[PDB]
């Protein structure tokens, strides 16, 4: 299957410069868009920017224009997101992943950790954590400021890992998801089910809306077994 | 742009999946069947329902050099009982109306506002140029400036027989720039 | 059950007028465009006229441009040609074929029309033994063959030719593996593996041709089994 490698850590100076590289193995890398998200230490998912390598031109994030350049090596299927005026806020793990024909970044790198030391859609997310038991019925709701129709991903992140993607198109699983999983939802308000609590679940989750750049996501869902 | 506010749809949107859930490293890709100038994508046996269905065929057309002439044949409902009954292409209105990726979906173009000079002939044989008759046409320039992909979709996924599933046909036109 | 049923055949002085009808049954009629095509006693296929699913490009050949008009309804699943200042020349039977990927995949049996009072080029003969591989040779120009597919049609004597390859290589279904196209610049070729009588019977192939705007067939050759 498909596999994202990306460059090694790095530690920066205010002030400098970053380039995360991102090897494409397996699929087709031409004609699929490589996305750049970022994730500071202990907070959520933050869409940088992506590019499609047959344009040669990228996308960006308001937040990041004129200072992050996204680039595409086709001889070498790899891409590249450079980072420039760094602060000690851009302190994040870089994650690239690709879309892979059905709209949502469906594979991930391994995330880059960079450390600095000398009308977009609104994502509501509730509850902000959730304490159950084994056994049990989770439910994880997920409000977006304006209508994405069915546009919405749910992914699981565990600690150290990158996101997982779960649900996408607001309830079709991904392959080798658990039947104990379901999305629901359409237009402004979606919810994740865990129909029966397995060991294995307890994690972070995100929902995020991919109707429109910027791509969005929650404040996410921390579920945590209880006492 | 007018003339495009007339012609193309701005609300459609796909993906190259479709419904199908399978991820392009999964997909059937092959290279079109190029004979002289001649490059054909022909899904007359591809899309048939089987028992693995729903699979996703992509025929991928590759064009570095001046006046190819693509020619791409989807079976029509009817032609064999029971095995296109729910057959769909997209666009309804190929070659004239194309899809292009925007963002990370499909999504309407004019092909003659994509590939300037390009020609689309009104005929194909004796046959109207376009996927109710089963086969489109478009010859390409003697240059091209910047690359360009844009997408056809040929979709038996949605016909059943037995409990097989028909296969989702893909085009990609991926055209290099050529002639300087 | 792909039908075509012709009608309206018949005597005509030389000089008159007659309207050949077609009804077709079996298929989506206005998803298909039509084709006349007729051939003189004796002699070769000659393609008439083409009509489109939604009647927006018409097509003719010369021999008949000025004189012959073709039209269609959908609602009757009805094609038609009218047929004006009839001549000698214009004796033949009338075929309706439906069109196909390739060549004209579905014909009907023909309307016989009598009025009394460039080309593909085949090799006249074909000979061959039971089981032996004959070869049917086809050659053209660049406005047909150069840039178009070849098709091959088989026609024993009173019935309507049957499409045998077209788009070059493709075999209608109900057509044995041992009959196999080729196609290389101006010249193709079919090939009969393990002839058997069932082959003796003449052989015509087709193809497109841009300057003509219509179909051109080769004059026809006769398979012997020997």
């Amino acid at each position: 299957q498909v596999q994202l490698v990306q460059s090694g850590a790095e530690v920066k100076k205010p002030g400098s410069s970053v380039k995360v590289s991102c090897k494409v193995s397996g699929g087709t890398f031409n004609t699929y868009a490589i996305i750049w998200v970022r994730q500071a230490p202990g907070q959520g998912l933050e869409w940088m920017g992506a590019i499609i390598p047959f344009q040669d031109r990228g996308q960006y994030a308001q937040k990041f224009q004129g200072r992050v350049t996204i680039t595409a090596d086709k001889s070498t299927s790899t891409a590249y997101m450079e980072l420039s005026s760094l602060r000690s806020e851009d302190t994040a793990v870089y994650y690239c992943a690709k879309e892979s024909g059905r709209a949502v970044a469906d594979r991930w790198g391994q995330g880059t950790l960079v450390t600095v030391s000398s009308s977009d859609i609104v994502m509501t997310q509730s509850p902000a954590s959730l304490a159950l038991s084994l056994g049990e019925r989770a439910t994880l709701y997920c409000r977006a400021s304006h209508s994405i129709s069915s546009w919405l991903a749910w992914y699981q992140q565990k600690p150290g890992k990158a996101p997982k993607l779960l649900i996408y198109k607001a309830s079709t699983l991904e392959s080798g998801v658990p039947s104990r999983f379901s999305g629901s939802g359409s237009g402004t308000e979606f919810t994740l089910t865990i129909s029966s609590l397995q060991p294995d679940d307890f994690a972070t989750y995100y929902c995020q809306q991919y109707k429109s750049y910027p791509w969005t996501f929650g404040q996410g869902t921390k579920l945590e077994i209880k006492r | 742009g007018v003339d495009e506010l007339d012609k193309i749809d701005l609300s459609y949107e796909t993906t190259e999946s479709g419904d199908t859930a399978v991820s392009e490293d999964s997909y059937d890709k092959y290279a079109s069947q190029n004979t002289n100038k001649e490059y054909v994508c022909d899904f007359t046996d591809q899309l048939k329902p089987t028992e693995s269905g729903p699979k996703v065929k992509k025929c991928e057309v590759k064009v570095n050099e001046p006046l190819i002439k693509v020619k791409i044949i989807c079976p029509l409902k009817g032609s064999v009982e029971k095995l296109y009954d729910n057959i769909e292409y997209v666009p309804k209105k190929s070659p004239y109306v194309v899809l292009t990726k925007e963002e990370t979906k499909l999504k309407e173009k004019l092909l003659s506002k994509l590939i300037y000079g390009l020609l689309i002939s009104p005929t194909v044989n004796e046959k109207e140029n376009n996927f109710k008759e089963g086969v489109i046409e478009f010859t390409l320039p003697p240059v091209v400036h910047k690359a360009t992909v844009f997408y056809f979709i040929c979709d038996n996924s949605k016909t059943e027989d037995d409990n097989k599933k028909g296969n989702r046909g893909i085009v990609e036109v991926y055209v290099e720039p050529y002639g300087n | 059950e792909v039908q075509l049923v012709e009608s309206g055949g018949g005597l005509v002085k030389p000089g008159g007028s007659l309207r050949l009808s077609c009804t077709a049954s079996g298929f989506p009629f206005t998803s298909y465009s039509m084709n006349w095509v007729r051939q003189a006693p004796g002699k070769g296929l000659e393609w008439v006229s083409s009509i489109t699913s939604s009647s927006a490009y018409v097509k003719y050949a010369d021999s008949v441009k000025g004189r012959f008009t073709i039209s269609r309804d959908n609602a009757k699943n009805l094609l038609s040609l009218q047929m004006n200042s009839l001549r000698v020349g214009d004796t033949a039977v009338y075929y309706c074929a439906r069109a196909g990927v390739g060549a004209p995949d579905y014909w009907g049996q023909g309307a016989q029309v009598t009025v009394s009072s460039s080309v593909l080029t085949q090799p006249p003969s074909a000979s061959g033994t039971p089981g032996q591989r004959v070869t049917i040779s086809c050659s053209g120009r660049s406005s047909n063959l150069g840039s178009n597919t070849v098709n091959w049609y088989q026609q024993v004597p009173g019935t309507a030719p049957k499409l045998l390859i077209y788009l070059k290589n493709q075999r209608p279904s109900g057509v044995p593996d041992r009959f196999s196209g080729s196609q290389s610049g101006t010249s193709a070729s079919l090939a009969i593996s393990g002839l058997q009588s069932d082959d003796d019977a003449d052989y015509y192939c087709a193809a497109w041709d841009d300057n003509l705007d219509g179909w051109v067939f080769g004059g026809g050759t006769k398979l012997t089994v020997l």
